[PDB]
RNA sequence: AGAGAGGGAACCCACU
């Protein structure tokens, strides 16, 4: 986390930009220090002796600022304040001491660490259970309206953006829909930031795939096997209605978390879900759209498979789709938010300092007490 | 223009006429935005003193009196874009009002503020 | 009237006065232990 | 709130008008007697 | 006719924020990017929000675009109804006034001088201050011996005086202060600072007669109050019907030998019973004393309510006798016979004669 | 919590040698909490660059560069999830990734693959969470493990030949609960790679010892498969309550409840694992000559009958450290805490107890019995109204937790962070078992 | 011989 992690926070957080003359914010290289406590001068502090005085033995942590107004300054090794740290690591003071050394600073070698000195107080990060993400799994809702349910929790590495889970489902309905006409089951597909059930072949016309032809063969890999092709059936013909890309995409966006206001500003809003909101893992760029459609057409196609039953269903509790969040992970998670807070204060500040004409003060724009 | 609008926050005064509100420097370089040729007040601090107002409550950034409904209640939709006072507490002396009404201005009070 | 303090990681002693900062004169060291008592005492050695 | 004060396990009701507090009474661990009678209980000192 | 949408803004800051948007109108009123709104309105007393004059709320958000003040009403907008808009801008409105800020807020000050230059006045004031000996506070009176002795920022003229800030004081302070500092309007000060430098009172219950008009001695008991005109509903005698009679034309009549008190005046506290009701003096006796208390007929109610009107403690002792014997410990209770004694050793506190102690 | 499923609390079975199947809180929280086992290890994660980079230098097609109709007759194949492309031939594939990976030349050692025979998958994940245990390779039905590794591996600290150099040497190799599922164990090699019967004989990996699927708390139990697994979890909710030396330098931590032992002892009957979890360094209980006899009465329904003499003996007699921490604060004139000795005639509100056990900075000395409601630190704080009289700063002091007894210890006086002065006082009393 | 006590809320680990 402290060595690599914490850099890939820092890097993927967006250089803020303010537009007057415009100027830019960037952090590039970061720095983490040794413990150390302070009014006072900067001496190494025993964890011993932060247990005793009740201190906090965290390291700060610098980093290195570039800002271009264009006009560029760089200013190294700026304190963005101070992260605490699990004794025995390798930033820790006692890292490969002796036994012999640690009994003069009175730790002892028994001491395995992994725990951090918050207050004087000794914290354990307890590892957290959660399912595995960007795996897809088949479960089976018998109390709702679905026969099979899909689902990828997919969250990009790296990305400070948290998970976005996408289902994949088929109305049960066994016999009829509960009309005169409505016969098989269609598959329809709940979408992160969209409110209503949309039907997977409007998803796969919007990605650019406007042939029925061309979604099958995305769907079902093999056209020798005509039982999947006519399951599949009835969820092709709900929607041979649409079948441009244009009344795809108006159709995504009808019915959204922020619905839009005309044709216009909408067909970009679904636009920007389709892009950056489902399938974060298999790439979030402009030539991500095959990539993508074969991915969900994956999903599609192992919701087929539960179907027919030709693989099982999924266990909720086999642990190979389950994940263990340590310190590392955990610390992430609570950095990414804590960074983007400090960076939102930091744009307030030069918010406040550029309607008065002048120039803002860089280290009074960081403030410390939000990242510690 | 902006020679209309007030620099700062500090002695702003409303006209007795109009209901103008400036500065005291910009009373005292400009006189009234809309109807000095009527009052005078350029070139004089004592007749800025007797004809605008240091009692006011209320101001209107009318920049488009000819569509507003507003310079239609407060009267000054004939009037230029500027900050006018909703309430103006002063009157102008005999002499000043007798004058504008021998050039044909009769002084209508800009105090439209309910007295109890 | 002093109260005598051990210096912590000087293992030695000096005075100290009331409302005054805890500090040691050998390295300033922050952590000072107070001396064991005067009085006597006596334990049942059961 | 009020509601939120009286509602609960631990409002007013139950908690409080239910089931109390009270004044003399003690609280620790027993131990095995075969030596007194069915209806006598072995108090400590410092209880009694 | 266009319409009022309300922008929520910066407190204390809505006078700026209209003149920003017309130096705003006026930099971009010949570009590509005109304001369409018509008008800005920031009221005098309204603390919050501004108004927007326009036919549209796109318009409105438009046009406050890159204004920051207004970021808390940038997404939506509310408009002010079309029969309220008129109250947008209606307007409502050796002396004694009270001082806006400082210390000295809302403190009687009594206008010494009014300096004729219309900027400021001489104001006579108590100080409140601690003569500089707490601070490195209520109204008392001007000491100049103790800030004579306890020195600082001081200047002495006999009675005169300068201190802490260019106050100036004398014999009780005498300051300049601004006119639009002071309130010179609805202070209207009571005795106690005049010391310093008509009136209806009916209640619900109270019994009143009617001492004009065609109702003329009809007595009531009160049912209901109000300001000037109260238009009263009293329960008459022998009436089931509520009558009107407002203040004016009542009277606080009571009945000889009833609970009276006494509301304001000399005898305000005092409690008793009424012997004979003459024309206006009404004689009573007090529930103390039954002493003479003649009062108005005005400064009387009708109020049921009764009136007011050991040396071993602490001390290390070893026990020389018994089984305890050799036993140090330290004397937590000490009788004239016994003392419990907190073992040093064992983790129990016993019980011991005196005569088997000896103190170290 | 309090929820009347029991899918999410039950041991399932890809529990296995990742977690302890005994070990877990017998309150409301069965099997949701969980103690890890002593080999599994949490892959702390890499980038799937170099895997990617891998792949594209092998035969395997893109996605963004193939037709749909060759799909359905060769293995997908996906990393972190995300699917990467087709390869056509499935083995020499997962034969050479496995070959790199039994010589970490480009993916560590915590990446896991995983084929999917029955239907044509092959996913390789390097994501940071996944729960993974060492096991041994087994090429034919022999182990890897030579006589020259074990002859290397016990002359450490000579030729600096480590665990990691064995998993260098593709001996060893951490299997993760995926690849469990496609991988043929052996449980021990004495049985399962002679010939008999057979039962498979395609054996992959061998457990190193069946003692490690265990948790830390579930080792020190002697004969665990002895016993009923009921009685191995409340035993593994014990352990983690028996005094015992708990550190080493207890004596410079002023840790609140600190329980130690006068002469703890390392078990007569012990297991292996106990000299890697170092229960012979720090123990927790004392052996101890049990009989198991009906008697007097007193043993009745789980209780024991002791030995006065052997208690008199120093028999389990432990001693309980209890540690009092407070500071005074500096604030805005009108409360003003201060370590001093109070008097009653100066102090007010003082509460009746013994003041001259204090020192004349209001602590105690170390090596002074106090006991209940026996004051340890006196501070008094400041009382805005003194001169707003003769009576003066009020009482704010701890006193010594009531219905408790002991000697202090020692007292350390200090700076907290803010600045002010700030005092621990650490109170001793020993425990005689009754 | 000078005699009473207060905090309060929140969240973790166990105990039967
Ligand atoms: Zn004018
Ligand atoms: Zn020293």
């Amino acid at each position: 986390f402290i060595q690599m992690s914490v850099q890939r926070i820092v890097e993927d957080a967006p250089p803020i930009d303010l537009q007057p003359p415009r100027y830019l914010l960037k952090f590039e290289q970061i720095y983490l220090s040794k413990p150390t406590h302070w009014d006072g001068a900067p001496s190494p502090m025993m964890p011993n002796e932060a247990r005793l005085r009740n201190l906090t033995y965290s390291a700060p942590l610098y980093v290195d600022i570039t800002k271009t107004v264009q006009l560029q300054t760089q200013h190294q090794k700026t304190f963005i304040g101070k992260i605490p740290i699990m004794l025995r690591s390798t930033y820790c003071l006692l890292n490969g001491l002796t036994d012999r050394d640690l009994c003069e600073l009175n730790e002892c070698p028994l001491d395995p660490g992994g725990y951090f000195i918050i207050n004087g107080s000794e914290k354990v990060l307890i590892a957290q259970e959660k399912m595995a993400t960007n795996t897809v799994y088949v479960f089976a809702k018998k109390d709702s309206k679905y026969a099979y349910t899909g689902e990828c929790r997919s969250c990009l590495e790296n990305s400070s953006r948290p998970t976005s889970t996408i289902w994949v489902s088929m109305l049960a309905r066994g016999g009829q829909g509960a009309k005169k006409s409505a016969i098989g089951q269609r598959i329809v597909a709940t979408l992160p930031y969209i409110k209503q059930e949309v039907p997977i072949i409007i998803v796969f016309r919007a990605l650019g795939f406007v042939s029925d032809r061309d979604i099958l063969e995305h769907i079902i890999y093999d056209f020798e096997d005509p039982e999947m092709m006519e399951m599949v059936k009835p969820s092709l013909d709900e929607a041979f209605v649409i079948q441009e890309q244009n009344v795809a995409l108006n159709f995504i966006g009808s019915r959204g978390a922020k619905p839009g206001v005309t044709k216009e500003k909408r067909i970009k809003y679904a636009k920007e879900v389709l892009q950056k909101e489902m399938l974060p893992h298999v790439g979030v760029s402009d030539f991500c759209e095959t990539k993508k459609a074969y991915f969900l057409g994956y999903m599609v196609h192992r919701l087929l498979l539960a179907a027919l039953g030709r693989r099982e269903l999924d266990d909720r509790d086999h642990y190979g789709n389950k994940r263990l969040d340590l310190a590392g992970p955990l610390l992430a998670f609570l950095f990414r938010g804590m960074f983007k807070n400090l960076l939102k204060e930091v744009r307030i500040y030069a918010q406040k300092f550029i309607d008065r004409g002048k120039d803002f003060n860089l280290e009074l724009a960081i403030k410390t007490r939000i990242i510690s | 223009a902006l020679e209309t609008v007030p620099k700062d926050l500090r002695h702003l005064r409303a006209c007795l006429l109009c209901s103008l509100v400036k500065t005291i420097d910009q009373f005292e370089y400009d006189g009234c935005d809309n109807c000095d040729a009527y009052l005078q007040m350029k070139g004089n601090r004592e007749m800025v003193y007797d004809c605008t107002s240091s009692s006011f409550d209320g101001i209107i950034a009318m920049m488009s009196p000819e569509d507003s409904w507003v310079s239609k209640w407060q009267r000054v939709s004939n009037f230029k874009p500027g900050v006018y006072a909703v309430s103006v507490t002063g009157r102008l002396p005999q002499g000043i009002v007798r004058e504008l009404k021998s050039r044909g201005v009769a002084y209508k009070s800009r105090d439209t503020a309910i007295k109890t | 009237q002093p109260m005598i303090y051990i210096c912590g990681e000087c293992h030695t002693e000096n005075e100290i006065k009331s409302r005054d900062p805890i500090r040691c004169r050998e390295c300033g060291y922050r952590i000072m232990y107070k001396k064991r008592t005067k009085r006597l005492v006596v334990f049942d050695a059961r | 709130s009020l509601k939120q004060r009286l509602k609960g396990k631990e409002g007013r009701v139950r908690g409080n008008l239910m089931g109390k507090r009270v004044d003399f009474s003690a609280r620790t661990v027993i131990t095995p007697d075969p030596n007194l009678s069915i209806d006598q209980v072995g108090v400590p000192r410092s209880i009694a | 006719d266009p319409n009022l949408w309300t922008v929520k803004c910066k407190i204390g800051e809505e006078r700026a924020t209209a003149i920003s948007l017309m130096r705003k109108f006026i930099a971009y009123q010949f570009t590509d990017t005109p304001l369409q709104i018509k008008s800005v309105v920031a009221p005098e007393h309204v603390k919050g929000y501004i108004y927007v004059e326009a036919y549209k709320q796109t318009h409105v958000k438009q046009a406050i675009e890159g204004v920051g003040n207004l970021r808390l009403g940038y997404w939506n907008q509310q408009m002010v109804p079309i029969k309220e808009m008129t109250d947008v801008l209606k307007v409502v409105k050796k002396s004694w006034v009270r001082l806006k800020r400082g210390i000295y807020k809302d403190d009687i000050a009594q206008v010494d001088y009014v300096e004729p230059s219309q900027n400021t006045i001489s104001l006579k004031m108590i100080p409140r201050i601690d003569y500089d000996r707490i601070k490195a506070p209520p109204q008392r009176l001007f000491d100049a011996e103790k800030i004579r002795s306890l020195g600082g920022d001081v200047a002495s003229d006999g009675d005169f005086l300068i201190f802490e800030g260019n106050r100036y004081s004398r014999k009780f302070l005498f300051k300049s202060f601004a006119m639009s500092a002071v309130i010179t309007e609805g202070v209207k000060p009571t005795l106690s600072e005049l010391e310093k430098f008509r009136e209806h009172n009916f209640q619900p219950g109270d019994n009143v007669e009617v001492c004009e008009g065609e109702l003329i001695n009809l007595q009531g008991k009160i049912l209901s109050v109000d300001g000037n005109k109260i238009t009263i509903m009293p329960k008459h005698e022998d009436l089931k019907d509520m009558l009107e009679f407002p203040a004016q034309e009542l009277r606080k009549y009571f009945k000889m030998g009833d609970h009276v008190k006494v509301i304001a005046g000399r005898f305000e506290g005092d409690t008793g019973l009424i012997v004979r009701v003459e024309e206006n003096f009404v004689i009573l006796f007090s529930d103390l004393t039954m002493h003479e208390l003649k009062v108005l007929p005005r400064d009387l109610q009708l109020c049921s309510e009764t009136a007011s009107g050991n040396e071993l403690i602490g001390q290390t002792v070893r026990i020389s006798q018994g089984p305890y014997k050799g036993y140090i410990g330290v004397v937590k209770d000490a009788t004239e016979s016994t003392a419990r004694v907190e073992l040093h050793s064992t983790c129990q506190t016993i019980s011991v004669d005196r005569q088997r102690l000896t103190t170290v | 919590r309090d929820g009347k499923l029991a899918k999410p609390r039950q041991l399932h079975n890809t529990l296995w040698g990742m977690v302890c199947p005994a070990e877990t809180p017998e309150g409301h929280a069965v099997g949701l909490v969980k103690n890890l086992a002593l080999m599994a290890y949490i892959s702390v994660g890499s980038q799937p660059s170099p895997i990617l980079e891998f792949l594209e230098e092998w035969s395997m097609e893109n996605l963004e560069e193939i037709s749909p109709a060759a799909i359905a007759d060769a293995t997908k194949i996906f990393v972190n999830g995300c699917w990467v492309g087709i390869h056509k031939d499935p083995e020499q594939l997962m034969n050479t990734l496995r070959k790199l990976r039994r010589q970490m030349d480009i993916i560590v050692s915590e990446v896991s693959m995983i084929r999917d025979i029955r239907e044509r998958e092959i996913r390789i994940y390097t994501d940071a969470g996944r729960i993974c245990r060492p096991l041994l390779i087994v090429e034919k039905q022999k182990l890897l493990l030579k006589k020259r590794h074990i002859d290397q591996l016990k002359e450490r600290e000579y030729n600096n030949y480590s665990w990691q150099d064995l998993v260098a040497s593709g001996v060893v190799e951490y299997i993760d609960t995926l690849e469990e599922e496609t991988v043929m164990l052996a449980m021990t090699p004495d049985d399962l790679q002679e010939k008999e019967v057979a039962y498979c004989s395609t054996y992959t990996h061998c457990e190193i010892h069946p003692s490690m699927i265990l948790g830390v708390c579930a080792s020190i139990i002697p004969f665990p498969d002895h016993n009923q697994s009921p009685r191995n979890t409340y035993q593994s909710a014990m352990g983690k309550q028996a005094m015992g030396v708990y550190i080493t330098n207890f004596h410079v931590r002023m840790d609140t409840l600190a329980h130690v032992l006068y002469y703890p002892q390392k078990p007569l009957v012990t297991t292996r694992s106990m000299e890697y979890l170092r229960f012979r360094e720090l123990p927790a209980g004392i052996n101890s000559i049990v009989a198991i006899a009906s008697y007097t009465g007193y043993n009745q329904e789980d209780s024991v009958i002791m030995n006065r003499s052997a208690v008199d003996r120093g028999f389990f007699r432990s001693v309980f450290y209890r540690s009092y921490k407070e500071q005074e604060s500096k604030k805005g004139f009108d409360q003003e805490e201060v370590f001093e000795k109070p008097t009653r005639e100066t102090c007010q509100g003082m509460r009746h107890a013994i003041y001259d056990k204090l020192d004349d900075d209001g602590l105690i000395a170390p090596g002074v019995r106090v006991s209940g409601d026996d004051v340890i630190i006196g501070k008094t704080v400041t009382l805005p109204e003194n001169e707003d009289r003769r009576y003066t700063k009020r009482d704010c002091s701890t006193f010594l937790r009531t219905s408790e007894t002991g000697i202090v210890d020692q007292v350390m006086v200090t700076l907290n962070q803010e600045g002010y002065k700030f005092c621990k006082i650490r109170v001793r009393s020993v425990r005689i078992p009754q």
